[PDB]
C-alpha cells in the first residue's frame, strides 16, 4: 500500500496529456482516494470518449496533478469536484504516473515491472530469438519478471515490429518444457485456462485430473471469463464440450461447477443454514446406506466458500468421518476424485496446490504438465500462500523441490515464477 | 469493491 504526497518520491513514468471535456465528460472512471493514504488511479476508460481517443492515458495510472494543482493525497470527492466543474468544451491538463498497478493480488509471486517498456522488451526478445543458438536466458529473464498484462502488451509490440505473432516466434525457437512454460505465460488467465481445458478433452479419453483441477479451483469471476473466452476461441460453449466428454453424476458436478454461479460470500453468517447443510450432507450420504448425490452437488456448488468451510466443521458434529473421509467411503471414480479436489479447494486452496505440486515431483520423474500449469496459473494469484503452506508441511521450500526435479533454463524459468527460496 | 465515479 505504498503512497506519497510528494511528486519527487514517485518512481514510475510521468505522462502529460491535455483533454477537452466532451458532452459526456472526459470519458474515464476514477477509483481510490478513500482511506487516508490512498492514491487515485484510472479504473476504466470510455472507448468512444476523449480520454481514450487521446491514447496517452492508460488504466492504473496515478493522477499526479490536475491543471497545475497537485492532487496527490486529495480525497476522492475533492478531485472529482475539479473535473465536474470544468465546462463543456474546456480543456484540462493531466500529469499521470504509471508503474503502480491498480489491481494486483497481494499474494502473487511475479509482480508488474515498474520501469515497464513494452517496445524495448519486444526488441530485446527478438534480439534473443535471432541470436545464433538462441538466447533462452534473456527470454526467460524478461517474461518471468513481467505481469500477464505487461506480456499482452509485449506481444502487441512484437507484432507491431515484426508482423509476426510472438507466440509463433517463440514456439519455433524454444523446445521441450521451456516452450510449454513460455507459451502458457503469454496467454491471459482465461486463455490459458480455456486452452488447457480443451487440451484435456482431445480424443475419446480425457485427462480427468487436469479437467478436475481447473474447474474445482477457479472462482465465479474467473469462470465467467473462461466460459466467454472458450466460445471465443473454440467456437463452442465450454458447457457443451463438458457434456460430451463427461458422463454420469461426474458430468453433473462438472457442469454445475463450471457454470460459475456460486453464491457470493454472504454478508451475514447463516449459522442456522450451516447446521442445516451439515445435517443434509450427513442425511444424504453416511447416515444411510446409499448416497443422495444431487444433494451433495447442490450444497457444495451453490453455497459460498466461507459458508461451506463452516459446514465441513459443523459436519464433524454429526458424522464420525470428516468431509474428506466421507467422500472416499460414499462414492468412487472420477466423482470421488472431483469431490476430493473440490473440498480441498474450499478448505485450503493454497494447500491444495501445494499438495498437487508435491505429488508432481515426489516420485521418479516429474509430472511436468501439472507442475507447469500450477506455476503459470497461480503465479499472480496465491503463489506466496502456496509456498507458505508448502514449507510448513514438507519442511523444505517449493524452490528446493523445483531445483532438484527440474534442470536447465526450464528450471530457472520455474524458479522465477516461484519467486525465491523459503 | 471500491467506489468509482465516471468523469
Ligand atoms: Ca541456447
Ligand atoms: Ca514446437
Ligand atoms: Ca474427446
Ligand atoms: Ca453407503
Ligand atoms: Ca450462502
Ligand atoms: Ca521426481
Amino acid at each position: 500500500p505504498f503512497f506519497t504526497r510528494n511528486p519527487s518520491e514517485l518512481k514510475g513514468k510521468f505522462i502529460h496529456t491535455k483533454l477537452r471535456k466532451s458532452s459526456r465528460g472526459f470519458g474515464f472512471t476514477v477509483v481510490g482516494g478513500d482511506e487516508p493514504d490512498e492514491f487515485l488511479q484510472i479504473k476504466s476508460l470510455v472507448l468512444d470518449g476523449p480520454a481514450a481517443l487521446d491514447g496517452k492515458m492508460e488504466t492504473g495510472d496515478v493522477i499526479v496533478s490536475v491543471n497545475d494543482t497537485c492532487v496527490l493525497g486529495h480525497t476522492h470527492a475533492q478531485v472529482v469536484k475539479i473535473f465536474q466543474s470544468i465546462p463543456i468544451g474546456a480543456s484540462v491538463d493531466l500529469e499521470l504516473c504509471r508503474g503502480y498497478p491498480l489491481g494486483s493480488s497481494a499474494y502473487g509471486s511475479v509482480k508488474a515491472y515498474t520501469n515497464f517498456d513494452a517496445e524495448r522488451d519486444a526488441l530485446n526478445i527478438e534480439t534473443a530469438i535471432k541470436t545464433k543458438g538462441v538466447d533462452e536466458v534473456t527470454i526467460v529473464n524478461i517474461l518471468t519478471n513481467r505481469s500477464n498484462e505487461q506480456r499482452q502488451d509485449i506481444a502487441f509490440a512484437y507484432q507491431r515490429r515484426t508482423k509476426k505473432e510472438l507466440a509463433s516466434a517463440l514456439k519455433s525457437a524454444l523446445s521441450g518444457h521451456l516452450e510449454t512454460v513460455i507459451l502458457g505465460l503469454l496467454k491471459t488467465p482465461a486463455q490459458y485456462d480455456a486452452s488447457e481445458l480443451k487440451a484435456s478433452m482431445k480424443g475419446l479419453g480425457t485427462d480427468e485430473d487436469s479437467l478436475i483441477e481447473i474447474i474445482c479451483s477457479r472462482t465465479n469471476q474467473e469462470l465467467q471469463e473462461i466460459n466467454r473466452v472458450y466460445k471465443e476461441m473454440y467456437k463452442t460453449d465450454l458447457e457443451k464440450d463438458i457434456i460430451s466428454d463427461t458422463s454420469g453424476d461426474f458430468r453433473k458436478l462438472m457442469v454445475a461447477l463450471a457454470k460459475g454461479r456460486r453464491a457470493e460470500d454472504g454478508s451475514v453468517i447463516d449459522y442456522e443454514l450451516i447446521d442445516q447443510d451439515a445435517r443434509d450432507l450427513y442425511d444424504a450420504g453416511v447416515k444411510r446406506k446409499g448416497t443422495d448425490v444431487p444433494k451433495w452437488i447442490s450444497i457444495m456448488t451453490e453455497r459460498s466458500v466461507p459458508h461451506l468451510q463452516k459446514v465441513f466443521d459443523r459436519y464433524k458434529s454429526y458424522s464420525p468421518y470428516d468431509m474428506l473421509e466421507s467422500i472416499r467411503k460414499e462414492v468412487k471414480g472420477d466423482l470421488e476424485n472431483a469431490f476430493l479436489n473440490l473440498v480441498q479447494c474450499i478448505q485450503n486452496k493454497p494447500l491444495y496446490f501445494a499438495d498437487r505440486l508435491y505429488d508432481s515431483m515426489k516420485g521418479k520423474g516429474t509430472r511436468d504438465k501439472v507442475l507447469i500449469r500450477i506455476m503459470v496459473s497461480r503465479s499472480e494469484v496465491d503463489m506466496l500462500k502456496i509456498r507458505s503452506e508448502f514449507k510448513r508441511k514438507y519442511g523444505k521450500s517449493l524452490y528446493y523441490y523445483i531445483q532438484q526435479d527440474t534442470k536447465g533454463d526450464y528450471q530457472k524459468a520455474l524458479l522465477y515464477l516461484c519467486g525465491g527460496d523459503d | 469493491t471500491r467506489r468509482e465515479t465516471q468523469l
